[PDB]
């Protein structure tokens, strides 16, 4: 499925995230939302039934979320509020298979149904989306500063103080997919990120060979081709 | 109703069995004899994939090495003849009681022979030093297992609480890890000291490995 793109929000604002289905996947399937924070795992958030008669959330989100759909049937929308930095995660919309079952029934003297209760049971979540990352922070957009790392040897680039994520780091414009290592970024006390990318080459080639790391921070239109020599 | 996975992490030599377990407090078996516990895999930077539904049934594409099992409160995912492609975090999810809850997850990593890291040290660039900040980086390269400790030392003084490290996900080819630690310092305090060392400790080494440099 095709979700909307990454969003950045100040603590206490609201986010609305989109999801789109292929044809009528949203009436053969129920619509859910799962997230995953930094040190967290998969966490169900809420759901909304294709029949349209049930909308429920996880406990933590009661009072904060609102799950609506476009009544052209095409688009799903989640809205989250009271935003903490804990609500910084990748948000996945997905389909679901529920079993609507009758668990209780009671018939009257006339044979009619006097009492009944139907319940939904989750069988599986399938056809997932690509995840819409939400960053709840105080900082603003910031192009990174790229610094050289210089001394069989090692060398690389240092991508310093950017916001938000992500940042890609290619080497030799894609010619080098060997001996490279690009690490997870770390979140600094500045509220900004810093990532490192290196490559391991033999020193006999340091004078002969060229090594240009390609850095692209799309949120702030910062693209840098930095050449690394000792 | 809480469901808990065990163990937290798995170490499997490729081509071996891997057995996990999801255990729930209340029972997950609906009165129709259907257990509502699904299994999912999640490889990093990717969307999670369903592999086992209704306790034992497999979804479209899941090889028969992944076998769902169990009933009631005791379920079990089993990966037989694991490959490097199967290192991931596997999540069980109950679907009987509201609210529906995911599991804590069980991480699977490839067991390997012990590999020591190759250590490198990078002084701050002169480019960076004009900004008032200095960033020294220590590189840990292609080691296994993941457990490793770096100790920053400035003029033979153990630094603690001022650095920041980060490890890569397990490599698909050699099943190793790599760590990057960044000691940060002011341009003023960088210039008060001469020796910057990086003492790496890993079970692949006989003794700890220190990689140093001197200002100038």
């Amino acid at each position: 499925l095709v979700q909307s793109g990454a969003e950045v929000k100040k603590p206490g604002s609201s986010v609305k995230v989109s999801c789109k289905a292929s044809g009528n996947t949203f009436r053969k399937y129920d619509v859910h939302w799962v997230r995953q924070a930094t040190g967290q795992g998969l966490e169900w958030v809420g759901w909304m039934s294709h029949e349209g008669d049930k909308t429920e959330s996880a406990q933590r989100f009661k009072g904060r979320v609102s799950f609506t759909r476009d009544n052209s049937a095409s688009t799903a929308y989640i809205e989250l509020r009271g935003l903490t930095s804990d609500d910084t995660a990748i948000y996945y919309c997905t389909g679901g298979s529920k079993h609507r079952l009758r668990d209780y029934v009671l018939y009257d003297d006339y044979g009619l149904i006097n009492q009944q209760e139907w319940n939904d049971y989750l069988e599986f979540l399938d056809v997932w989306g690509h995840g819409t990352a939400v960053t709840v922070s105080s900082a603003s957009t910031k192009g990174p500063s790229v610094f050289p790392l210089a001394p069989t040897a090692a060398l690389g680039c240092l991508v310093k103080d950017y916001f938000p994520e992500p940042v890609t780091v290619s080497w030799n414009s894609g010619a080098l997919t060997s001996g490279v290592h690009t690490f997870p970024a770390v979140l600094q006390s500045s509220g900004l990120y810093s990532l490192s990318s290196v490559v391991t080459v033999p020193s006999s080639s340091l004078g002969t060979q060229t090594y240009i790391c390609n850095v692209n921070h799309k949120p702030s239109n910062t693209k840098v081709d930095k050449k690394v020599e000792p | 109703t809480v469901v808990t996975q065990s163990p937290l992490s798995l170490s499997v030599t490729p081509g071996e069995a891997a057995s996990m377990s999801c255990t729930s407090t209340q029972s997950l078996r609906h009165s129709n004899g259907a257990n509502y516990l699904a299994w999912y895999q999640h490889k990093p930077g990717q969307s999670p994939r369903l592999l086992i539904r209704l306790g034992s049934q497999r979804a479209s594409g899941v090889p028969d090495r992944f076998s769902g099992s169990g009933s009631g409160t005791h379920f079990t995912l089993k990966i037989s003849r694991v490959e490097a492609d199967d290192a991931a975090i596997y999540y069980c999810m109950q679907g009987l009681n509201r609210p529906w809850t995911f599991g804590k997850g069980t991480k699977l990593e490839i067991k390997r022979t012990v590999a020591a890291p190759s250590v490198f040290i990078f002084p701050p660039s002169d480019e960076q030093l004009k900004s008032g900040t200095a960033s020294v980086v220590c590189l840990l390269n292609n080691f296994y297992p993941r457990e490793a400790k770096v100790q920053w030392k400035v003029d033979n003084a153990l630094q603690s609480g001022n650095s920041q490290e980060s490890v890569t996900e397990q490599d698909s080819k050699d099943s190793t890890y790599s760590l990057s630690s960044t000691l940060t310092l002011s341009k003023a305090d960088y210039e008060k000291h001469k020796v910057y060392a990086c003492e790496v400790t890993h079970q692949g080494l006989s003794s700890p490995v220190t990689k140093s440099f001197n200002r100038g």
